[PDB]
């Protein structure tokens, strides 16, 4: 009916994007290590 | 309308108009002018006459389709009655099994002449007597009309509009008559051929031309 | 035989019927669907606001 | 704007699209029970079972 | 326990919270009952993996 | 199969009469036509 | 069932205390005074 | 006037009928300890604040007193009820379980009286093979269960449409053919003290028969032989 | 803007109408406890019985009671 009075919209800064960045390359790098047996 | 009043159709046609005696002058269901022996001239034998018309109307309806159901659904089903024509299945009550409905031996399984006989006497006696005297048990159906009585014999309502209740008065006359017709065809065809009215049908398709009552049965019947 | 079939291609029936129960089944399907059409047609012919005479009908 | 772990929280005060999600993931879970039988069937030996 | 379960659900189909346990629990929101399945759920893996 | 047979029939002679007694039902009369 | 516990203490302690979640009040510090008040958090004991 | 004592009548003898009970209705013998129909008092709890745009988020407080009326029935299909705890609704619980009671005693004792097999016994007898008084029925367990259950929800869906809660214990109607209780009269007060006693009686009775078959194993004809034979 | 009207939600709506109803007082809460406590000891005797803390005669508590 009415617009969805629960409307949100995410963000997502400069840093956080680096601090995410850096750690899916860290972990990728221990675990493909461990993976590729 | 179509079926009322000075206009209504005749039962001779163009040649009818001629015929048509002064009483009978398009106010009841079936009117067609056909009084040529002047058996209602009396408007009272004329009302029961009609009522009697119609009672024999709807019996004959029910007979004829019980007549032909059970052997219809023994051909082309896959029941086993004990006896599917309808002039000899009044003789599964003395089978060793008794008389099962639908061919299982645990639907009914009467197995006494004379008890049915006595439940059947005193079920129909009450009800005729209820509908002759148009006045059931504690009052019940009091002031309805004694041969189209509506209410609690018209639990759908289909003739609620006083138009409609005359053309289905019309359908139900018609339907009657023409049942009527067709089950003293049974009773004839019975008495002749011997067979059920679905095996004359089917003989009949099988070859018009050759199985008929003129090619089989006409020059023995002298 | 080994195993059981239809074994009914290649013969020529009627409909394709070949038995009882199919005659039925079409039989009554039609029928009741003809007969929830055939009380509706007076309501349906009443919506063009015109009574069904001998010049009813899409005509040009 | 709302942060990326406090998305799903928009469902909080409206039951009708909880009901939405429960059935999206309830849909998601039937789906890999189903794919995941028919991955094991594909490559079951059910030749010795001793 | 599916009988008891059933004898269960009717009382607290029939009965109403009492009010110092409403508003200790705060009945009125969802979250704790995301709270209580979710431990509720994790005494269960427990259990299973045992 | 003969189950299957009577299934199949009742569900083609179900949508072919639907079919027939829908285009019965005063078809040429729903247009936007004046 | 270990990462469950986790997420069972962490929505039980955002239901529980869900009018601080964005922060504290402004002046909290006369319910924060040691030996203000009888009973800790009630301001209807203060003595001793 | 000799030969006995000459004496409302309470379930003590030395005792206050409840103020909730009048002594109006029929089998009114002011019992009630626990207070199950005394109207109930609740509170209304303000809705809580689950606003994601609000800097602070409360609980709910108490919006006030609350105590609602009972005994109204409306058209709802799923709670017609006004209140679970009402004593109109109450008095209709316990006709009901009366009249299915006494159905299942009586019926319990002509069926091991005919077939002599025990009642528990008999569900899975007729179970496992259709009967009735040792004639086999012609219909598939199946369909029986299936039939059963349609039947029961359609008769179920017809009781429960009456509005009237006075006529939701007593319609006469077709269901009163010889009239004998369907006016305001002193007669029929007395007919419906004696099918409250009879309903009591009747599921006291049938609590013993399941708890006698737990314990002993046997049926109620059972339990009495058990009983004689064992002097 | 009461919402959708539905003979669903109309048949469901008497069950989401009462949200803040409560019993004043404590209510309950005793008879609870009393549920809580035989729920705990419960816990506790099969908890045993499976750790080998306590011996039941028909018990047997191994892979040969599946004989
Ligand atoms: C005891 C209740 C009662 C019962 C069970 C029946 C039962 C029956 N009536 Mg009867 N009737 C009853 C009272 C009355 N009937 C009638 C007037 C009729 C008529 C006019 C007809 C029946 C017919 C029928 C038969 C089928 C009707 C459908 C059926 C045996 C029909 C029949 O016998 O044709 C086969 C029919 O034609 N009844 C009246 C007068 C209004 C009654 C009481 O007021
Ligand atoms: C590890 C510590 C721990 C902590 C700090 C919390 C903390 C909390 N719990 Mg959780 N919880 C835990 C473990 C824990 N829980 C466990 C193991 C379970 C069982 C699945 C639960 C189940 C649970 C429920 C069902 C609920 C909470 C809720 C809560 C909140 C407050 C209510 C509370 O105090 O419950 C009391 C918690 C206790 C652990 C204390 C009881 C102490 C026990 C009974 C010891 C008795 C000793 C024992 C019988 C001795 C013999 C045993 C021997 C034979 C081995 C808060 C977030 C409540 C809530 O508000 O959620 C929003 C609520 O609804 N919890
Ligand atoms: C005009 C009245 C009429 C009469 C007098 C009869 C009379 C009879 N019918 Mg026919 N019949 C009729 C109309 C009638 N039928 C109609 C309209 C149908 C279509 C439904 C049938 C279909 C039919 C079947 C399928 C069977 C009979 C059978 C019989 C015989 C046994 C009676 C019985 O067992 O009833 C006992 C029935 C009841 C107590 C009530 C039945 C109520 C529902 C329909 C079941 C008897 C000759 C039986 C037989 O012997 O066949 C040769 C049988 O198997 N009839
Ligand atoms: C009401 C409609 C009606 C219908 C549709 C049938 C149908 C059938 N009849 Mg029956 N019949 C009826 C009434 C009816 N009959 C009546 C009232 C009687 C008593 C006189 C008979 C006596 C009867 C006999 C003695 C025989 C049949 C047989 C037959 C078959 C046709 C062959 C034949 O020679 O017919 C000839 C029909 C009659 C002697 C009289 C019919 C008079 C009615 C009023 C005519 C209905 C008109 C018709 C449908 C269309 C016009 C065709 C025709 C008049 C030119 C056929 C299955 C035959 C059969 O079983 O062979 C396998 C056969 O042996 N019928
Ligand atoms: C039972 C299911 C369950 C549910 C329905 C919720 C629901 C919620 N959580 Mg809780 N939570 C749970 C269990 C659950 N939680 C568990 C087990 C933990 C411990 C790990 C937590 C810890 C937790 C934290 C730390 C936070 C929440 C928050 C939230 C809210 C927002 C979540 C969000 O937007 O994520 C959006 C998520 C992403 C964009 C991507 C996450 C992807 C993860 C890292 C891995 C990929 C997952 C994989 C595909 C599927 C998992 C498999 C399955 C077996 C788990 C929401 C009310 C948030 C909050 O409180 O909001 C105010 C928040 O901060 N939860
Ligand atoms: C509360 C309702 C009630 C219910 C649910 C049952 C239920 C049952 N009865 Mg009982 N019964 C009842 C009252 C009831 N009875 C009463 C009032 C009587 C006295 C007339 C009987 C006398 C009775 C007998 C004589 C028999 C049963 C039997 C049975 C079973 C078969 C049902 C049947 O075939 O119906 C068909 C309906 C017509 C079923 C377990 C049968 C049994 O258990 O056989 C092993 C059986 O032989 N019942
Ligand atoms: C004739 C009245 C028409 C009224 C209006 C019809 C409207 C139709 C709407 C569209 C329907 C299309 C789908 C139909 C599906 C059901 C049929 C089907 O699959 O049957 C498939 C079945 C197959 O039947 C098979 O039979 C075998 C033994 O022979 C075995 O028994 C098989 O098990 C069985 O399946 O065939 C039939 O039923 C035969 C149909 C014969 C129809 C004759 C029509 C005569 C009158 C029309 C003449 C012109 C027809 C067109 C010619 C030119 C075409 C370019
Ligand atoms: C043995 C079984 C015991 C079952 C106990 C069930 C939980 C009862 C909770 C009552 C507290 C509450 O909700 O207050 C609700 C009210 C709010 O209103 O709380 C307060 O007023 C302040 C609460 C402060 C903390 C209370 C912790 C209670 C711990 C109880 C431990 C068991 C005691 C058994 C005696
Ligand atoms: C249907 C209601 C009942 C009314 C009678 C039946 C309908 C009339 C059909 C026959 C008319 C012509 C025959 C008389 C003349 C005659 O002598 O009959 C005889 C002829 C075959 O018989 P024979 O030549 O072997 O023997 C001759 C002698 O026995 C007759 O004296 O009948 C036929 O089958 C004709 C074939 C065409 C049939 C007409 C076309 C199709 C009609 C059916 C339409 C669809 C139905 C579904
Ligand atoms: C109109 C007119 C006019 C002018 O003026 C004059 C004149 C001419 C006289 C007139 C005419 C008339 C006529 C034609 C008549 C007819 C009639 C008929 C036919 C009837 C039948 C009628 C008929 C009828 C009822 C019938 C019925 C039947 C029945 C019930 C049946 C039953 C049954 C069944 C189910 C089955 C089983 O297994 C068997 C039985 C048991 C058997
Ligand atoms: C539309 C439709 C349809 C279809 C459907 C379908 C086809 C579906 C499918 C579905 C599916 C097919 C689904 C799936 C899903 C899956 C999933 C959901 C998965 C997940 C996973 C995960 C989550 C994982 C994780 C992990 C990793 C990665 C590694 C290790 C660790 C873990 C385990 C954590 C049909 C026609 C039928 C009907 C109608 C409608």
């Amino acid at each position: 009916a009415k617009p969805n009075p629960n409307k949100q919209s995410v963000e997502l800064n400069r840093t956080s994007l680096y601090w995410g960045l850096l750690l899916i390359f860290v972990l990728a790098v221990l675990f493909s290590s461990y993976i590729f047996n | 309308s179509v079926w009322y009043g000075p206009d209504r159709p005749k039962f001779l046609g163009p040649f009818s108009d001629g015929l048509v005696p002064a009483y009978l002058t398009g106010e009841f269901p079936g009117d067609y002018g056909w009084d040529t022996s002047g058996l209602s001239a009396d408007p009272e034998t004329f009302k029961k006459y009609r009522t009697i018309e119609v009672i024999h109307a709807r019996w004959a309806m029910l007979g004829a389709l019980g007549c032909i159901f059970p052997e219809v659904l023994e051909k082309y089903s896959g029941v086993q009655f004990g006896e599917a024509v309808w002039f000899k299945a009044g003789a599964q009550i003395f089978a060793d099994g008794g008389l099962n409905y639908l061919g299982n031996s645990g639907l009914v399984h009467a197995q006494s002449i004379v008890a049915t006989l006595v439940v059947q006497v005193l079920l129909m006696g009450a009800v005729e007597i209820y509908r002759a005297n148009g006045e059931g048990p504690n009052g019940f159906g009091e002031g309805q009309d004694t041969l189209y009585p509506g209410g609690a014999f018209d639990p759908l309502g289909l003739a609620d509009d006083p138009d409609t209740l005359a053309e289905l008065k019309v359908k139900e006359i018609k339907n009657g008559r023409l049942a009527m017709l067709s089950m003293l065809g049974f009773f004839v065809q019975a008495i002749v051929t011997g067979k059920g009215p679905l095996d004359n049908l089917l003989q009949h398709l099988e070859e018009p031309g050759e199985f008929n009552f003129y090619a089989l049965y006409a020059n023995s019947l002298a | 035989l080994v195993d059981d079939r239809l074994a009914g291609e290649g013969t020529g029936k009627i409909l394709g019927i070949n038995d009882p129960s199919l005659f039925w089944a079409i039989t009554i399907v039609f029928t009741i669907v003809w007969g929830v059409f055939y009380v509706s047609t007076r309501e349906i012919d009443a919506a063009s606001d015109r009574e069904n005479d001998d010049d009813f009908g899409l005509t040009l | 704007g709302l942060p990326w772990y406090r998305v799903h929280t928009v469902v909080l005060n409206d039951p009708g699209r909880l009901i939405a999600v429960h059935l999206m993931h309830t849909s998601l879970v039937s789906g890999w029970a189903g794919s995941m039988a028919f991955y094991e069937l594909a490559v079951f030996d059910p030749s010795d079972p001793v | 326990a599916g009988i008891l379960g059933v004898l269960a659900g009717l009382f607290h189909l029939c009965v109403r919270p009492p009010q110092r346990l409403y508003n200790g629990l705060r009945m009125g929101n969802i979250e704790t009952v995301l709270s209580s399945s979710i431990a509720a759920v994790f005494w269960a893996a427990f259990v299973v993996s045992g | 199969m003969l189950t299957l047979k009577i299934f199949v029939y009742t569900v083609v002679t179900f949508f072919v009469s639907l079919f027939i007694f829908g285009f019965l039902s005063n078809d040429p009369g729903r247009n936007p036509g004046q | 069932a270990l990462l469950f516990f986790f997420g069972h203490i962490w929505h039980g302690a955002r239901t529980i205390f869900r009018d601080v979640f964005a922060g504290i009040d402004a002046d909290l510090d006369e319910q924060v005074e040691f030996g203000a008040f009888l009973k800790l958090g009630d301001t209807s004991t203060r003595r001793q | 006037g000799a030969g006995y004592r000459q004496y409302d009548a309470l379930w003590l003898p030395n005792t206050e009928r409840p103020a909730w009970l009048d002594g109006s209705l029929p089998g009114d013998r002011g019992f009630d300890p626990l207070g199950l129909s005394r109207p109930a008092e609740y509170l209304q709890i303000d809705l809580d604040e689950l606003d994601q745009n609000a800097a602070v988020n409360k609980a709910g407080g108490v919006v006030g007193a609350f105590t609602p009326v009972a005994d109204q029935v409306s058209t709802d299909s799923l709670a017609p009820y006004s209140e679970v705890f009402g004593l109109q609704r109450f008095r209709e619980c316990e006709l009901i379980h009366g009249r299915w009671a006494m159905l299942a005693c009586l019926g319990a004792l002509v069926q091991e009286g005919v077939t002599g097999d025990s009642w528990v016994a008999a569900q899975t007898l007729v179970y496992n093979q259709p009967q009735y008084a040792g004639i086999d029925l012609p219909f598939d367990i199946y369909t029986l269960a299936v039939l059963n259950s349609v039947l029961m929800g359609x008769v179920e869906l017809f009781r429960n449409s009456e509005l009237d809660p006075e006529r939701r214990c007593y319609p006469g109607g077709a269901f009163d053919p010889l009239n004998l209780a369907s006016d305001d009269s002193e007669r029929t007060q007395k007919l419906r003290e004696a099918e409250i006693k009879h309903a009591r009686l009747a599921m006291v009775s049938f609590l013993g028969y399941t708890v006698q078959a737990w314990y002993t194993g046997e049926g109620a004809l059972g339990s009495l032989n058990k009983f004689a034979n064992g002097f | 803007d009461t919402g959708i009207s539905t003979p669903l939600g109309t048949l469901l709506k008497p069950l989401n109408s009462e949200y803040g109803k409560v019993a004043p007082g404590w209510g309950t809460t005793v008879l609870m406890g009393i549920f809580m406590a035989l729920f705990a000891v419960f816990l506790v005797i099969i908890l045993e019985i499976y750790n080998s803390s306590v011996l039941l005669d028909d018990v047997t508590m191994s892979w040969e009671s599946l004989a």
